[PDB]
């Protein structure tokens, strides 16, 4: 049908910020756009309606603009809770077609990773498998390396990890890096997580001795 | 025997309007062009705060009543809010000469 | 700490729409006072089920 | 303010049909048009619409495969898609379409979105581990399929500091979770549970994860 | 046409301002035409801005000040904002009554040249009822209802069917 | 309609706006629509009521009095006063021109809208002869006459008569 | 009717408003509706006229003059001056955008009528194609032509051809 094409695909501003995401139509779509906002998995939200008309209980900083092909969303100044997905929605004749999506991230001060080491449960031990858990709590930006040791030796690719979505009031972020044993594990002694950060002087090592 | 009806839309909308052939037509769509709401405050306007004086008038703020010592004036503002309690101007009995011009000409600063 | 174009003694107002019905004395770029209680214009059609 | 919520298989075998339906409390289901919404990974795609009384309408890429129905009895509203793959998964959002108005039509009330997996993979049931320990404790939910698994902490009680991380497809093609929580260390002397519900296997497990 | 001779509106009809019902043996029911809803929006939107934007006012304090020995000049001011409050209170509640009747007027306009463009192409193979409807002489599948809808509509293929009819 | 296709009208109608002149066997005679008179009436009515009381004046004394030294304000009420009666017989002399223009078009709306509901039930019954008549091709009595008046007019009881004439 | 049924307009149509452009053996050719076109000037003038000459202004001198210790009625002064500013560009606006409605559906009124007193005189003889325009089922020569231009046409005499046809 009709093609939305959408800009940019991901931002990061921080809070006061002026952010703009423009939406474009192939065709001639009047003022038959709409604006979308999804947040981490939940259900879009409608904010604008009728191109610049705005949703009842939606914040003023939001606002539409445009007719014709060329649209836009402005958020006057970007707040914490702004981290999510923005859609455009084209509803002039059928199939109805979205725009492909802007990631909007918040950006904030740089914070330190608070870093935490886990061993594999005892009860996990008894199956033949053991997992030891490093957990990066709450810290800014997303982007951190770890690195795995078992004595002074660095792990390969036997790891994976997982970031939590940006927190709705302070903008940090989580990161658990997984280590998947038995035979292996029962092996050796010392278990490190080293952890490169821009917010730290040098990498941190949280590590045990098993048992 | 097979049929086609051409119509229009109906709601449960119970919004009146008047046109100068009719009164009280209900319609199923309206838009409101007088405004009859206000948030109940005292705002900022032009993004600049207004000079407020409480208890004190201007001819007690300018000449620095006693009773208007507790009063810090700022930099700028863009109107002047006096209250229904604002008796304190000259404690000692005169004329202010040209006082409703001097309140016109320090209206905004 | 409200931010408004238009300030009247009861209260700020923002709009948006061309006429008010709060106040006569006002400060600002304000709509135009008038002593009307509505002045609904129909978008929609006649109602009738 | 309308209620609609999504249920299905979640997990589906290619080539089958799809069935989903959309319960809705609050309006009638005699009295609106309703949408299906899916979003893949990529954007927002818009199935079709369906009414009562009547001439539904699909989108051209799907319509072959596409059936709607509306239920008056139990106020419910159907979605087959037949002969799936790959492509089809998804999540699924039921939401209605509003009357016409100054706008006028548009998707405001929608449902909270069901996630349908297409594979010939079996269900799993997870094992759950706990990650003994301001303290730093958690739950490892560990070999499942397929998505999704809740997690809360003392019968969703806690809520303060807690980070229940996105899954991560393992070699295996099973699915690894972890949910951590940040608590005070002078409260331990205070029991710490974690609630795991997976759906598909019918897994319900609690958890006392202890020092 | 509006409450003229199409008698009243359809509470079924959800999706549009103006559209049709049909009935043959595929089914029945109520379809919004999008097209002509879309425009009488995108023209009553531009009434709707007209009568605001048009509405452009300067910086103004309304309020004066004057003291005992100048009530005469007071009374100008009451004057001036009473004169202001008089042409604005008029000029606003007209306007609004003679656009309304106006909208209304529009409104009918579109109901009634709609039903005069299936009648328009229609002609022998159709019984006027009255009531905004048109009960077919011969067998109009989805196809044949959707042809008259959009506007392409083949008329001789039906007409010795209905001629028997 | 009025002085369009039906030339003028009739002194002889006395007591409608707008109606019938019949002609048969048993007599002759004009006839007012009084239904569509009433309305007619109603909404003009409404029309002219709304341009009187829309008009709520406020209490003012417009006089005023200014001493040999006080010419600049004496010239700024004359400029208040001078403004007000520029903008009011601007607006009160071009809305009479436009509502004039609107109740003559709303009078030509329900003479045309009268003839094109005879024309409406009869068809091939009576032939136009344009100038707002239709000669009937059969015997249409005081009965028939009124079931075109009323709106409950039978169709096809006279067309085999009209068919030979 | 402009931009409605018939699809645009004839930038070949030199001498008229509205007009026929017909197509016969003796040959081809745009002929403007003299009479019409008249009458929408007379009409339209009248319009322009009536928004021009209405407007009869007082003699006035704007421009006051106020000393350092008279900045209330300064501010008073240029109240007076900014309300009739803002109740003239709200007025004057306003009435261009509902004038130019009313000239444009005035003249969408002049085409129609003039397409449907072509429609009333010749019925059977021609076929409607749309887009303004009528196939003749027969010989229609540069007096036929005329006939229906002034309105002196005569229908039976064809309609026998226009049978065949
Ligand atoms: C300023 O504050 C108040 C006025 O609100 C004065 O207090 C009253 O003054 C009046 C005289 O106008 C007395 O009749 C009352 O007895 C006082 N008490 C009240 C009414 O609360 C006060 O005198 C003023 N002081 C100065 C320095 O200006």
């Amino acid at each position: 049908d009709i093609q939305m094409t959408q800009s940019p695909a991901t931002l990061s501003a921080s809070v006061g910020d002026r952010v703009s995401i423009t939406c474009r139509a192939s065709q001639s779509i009047s003022s038959w756009l709409a604006w979308y906002q999804q947040k981490p998995g939940k259900a879009p939200k409608l904010l604008i309606y009728k191109a610049s008309s705005l949703e009842s209980g939606v914040p003023s900083r939001f606002s539409g603009s445009g007719s014709g092909s060329e649209f836009t969303l402005t958020i006057s100044s970007l707040q914490p809770d702004d981290f999510a997905i923005y859609y455009c929605q084209q509803y002039n004749s059928y199939p109805w077609t979205f725009g492909q999506g802007t990631k909007v991230e918040i950006k904030r001060t740089v914070a330190a990773p608070s870093v935490f080491i886990f061993p594999p449960s005892d009860e996990q031990l008894k199956s033949g498998t053991a997992s030891v858990v490093c957990l990066l709590n709450n810290f800014y930006p997303r982007e951190a390396k770890v690195q795995w040791k078992v004595d002074n030796a660095l792990q390969s690719g036997n790891s994976q990890e997982s970031v939590t979505e940006q927190d709705s009031k302070d903008s940090t972020y989580s990161l658990s890096s997984t280590l998947t044993s038995k035979a292996d594990y029962e092996k050796h002694k010392v278990y490190a997580c080293e952890v490169t950060h821009q917010g730290l002087s040098s990498p941190v090592t949280k590590s045990f001795n098993r048992g | 025997s097979d049929t086609l009806c051409i119509g229009y839309h109906a709601n449960n909308s119970t919004d009146t309007v008047d046109t100068v052939l009719e009164k009280n037509v209900t319609v199923t769509h309206s838009v409101n062009l007088l405004e009859d709401k206000h948030n109940g405050k005292l705002c900022k306007l032009r993004g600049v705060a207004p000079l407020h004086l409480g208890k004190c008038n201007i001819a007690g703020w300018i000449l620095g009543n006693p009773e208007c010592e507790s009063l810090s004036t700022a930099s700028s503002w863009s109107y002047i809010v006096e209250t229904s309690s604002s008796d304190n101007g000259t404690c000692y009995p005169g004329d202010f000469i040209d006082y409703e011009e001097l309140r016109e000409q320090l209206s905004s600063v | 700490d409200c931010n408004t174009t238009c300030q009247t003694p009861k209260g700020a107002i923002n709009t948006s729409l061309p006429f008010q019905n709060i106040h006569p004395i006002t400060i600002g770029k304000c709509p135009k006072y008038v002593k009307s209680t509505k002045l609904r214009l129909a978008t929609g059609l006649r109602n009738v089920p | 303010q309308v209620q609609l919520q999504e249920s299905g298989p979640g997990l589906v075998k290619p080539s089958e049909t799809l069935s989903l339906t959309c319960s809705v409390s609050g309006a009638s289901i005699s009295s609106y048009y309703w949408i299906w919404i899916r979003q893949p990974g990529k954007g927002l795609e818009w199935i079709g619409r369906f009414y009562t009384s009547g001439s539904p309408n699909y989108n051209p890429s799907l319509r072959s495969r596409v059936t709607m129905s509306v239920d008056t009895s139990k106020n419910q509203f159907s979605l087959k898609l037949t002969s799936v793959t790959a492509a089809d998964t998804a999540v699924y959002y039921c939401a209605r379409e509003e009357h016409i108005t100054f706008g006028g039509v548009i998707v405001r009330y929608w449902g909270q979105g069901t996630l349908v997996t297409v594979s010939p993979a079996s269900t799993k049931g997870p094992s759950v581990f706990p990650l003994a320990p301001t303290a730093a404790l958690g739950c490892l939910v560990k070999d499942y399929f397929p998505e999704p698994v809740t997690v809360s902490w003392n019968s969703g009680a806690l809520t303060s500091g807690v980070h229940t991380f996105p899954a991560v497809l393992q070699s295996s093609g099973l699915y690894s979770l972890s949910s951590v929580v940040t608590v005070p260390s002078s409260s331990l002397g205070q029991t710490y549970i974690c609630n795991v519900n997976h759906k598909p296997s019918n897994t319900k497990v609690d958890k006392k994860v202890e020092p | 046409a509006i409450a003229g001779f199409i008698e009243g509106g359809w509470t079924g009809m959800v999706d549009g301002w103006y559209g049709y019902h049909h009935q043959n043996e595929q089914g029945s029911g109520y379809a919004a035409d999008l097209k002509s809803t879309q425009n009488a929006i995108d023209k009553i939107t531009n009434k709707v801005n007209s009568v605001i934007e048009k509405m452009n006012t300067q910086f103004t304090a309304v309020g004066k000040e004057f003291n005992h020995l100048e009530k005469r000049i007071e009374n100008l001011n009451k004057k001036v904002d009473d004169g202001f409050l008089d042409i604005w209170t008029y000029n606003a509640e007209l306007l609004v009554l003679l656009e309304n009747e106006r909208t209304l007027d529009y409104h009918d306009s579109n109901v009634k040249n709609l039903y005069e463009k299936v009648r328009n192409q229609l002609k022998n193979n159709a019984k006027e009822i009255g009531n905004g409807c048109f009960e077919f002489y011969h067998k109009c599948d989805n196809t044949c209802m959707e042809s008259v809808k959009n506007g392409t509509y083949d008329y001789p293929k039906y007409s010795e069917e209905a001629k028997l009819n």
